[PDB]
């Protein structure tokens, strides 16, 4: 199970790092320590009729 | 169909004296065997 909150995802450190989400068609700010935070999707699907 | 169906008949004089049989045994059978079996799978997989 996820646990509680352990690191601070939000320290933007004076920086104004934007990124275009693409997918969502929106512009998200990173904190300014994330090596990298990216929106390419997968999907995987998976039928058995028997 | 089997049948097995019989008669017999006697006279005899000397007095007299008669007799008379008739047996018929008969069987009759039959079985019906229907029967059906349907069977599938599909597999489907996505990327």
């Amino acid at each position: 199970q996820f646990r509680n909150r352990v690191i601070n995802t939000k320290s933007f450190g004076g920086q104004c790092r934007k990124v275009f989400s693409g997918d969502g068609k929106d512009f998200y700010r990173l904190s300014g320590n994330v090596l990298s935070y990216t929106f390419q999707v997968k999907i995987n699907n998976d039928f058995n009729y028997e | 169909e089997a049948k097995h169906c019989v008669r017999i008949e006697t006279k005899k004089r000397v007095a007299k004296k008669t007799k008379v049989e008739h047996r018929c045994t008969t069987n009759k059978l039959s079985e019906k065997h229907e029967g059906s079996f349907i069977q599938g799978a599909e597999k489907s997989i996505s990327l």
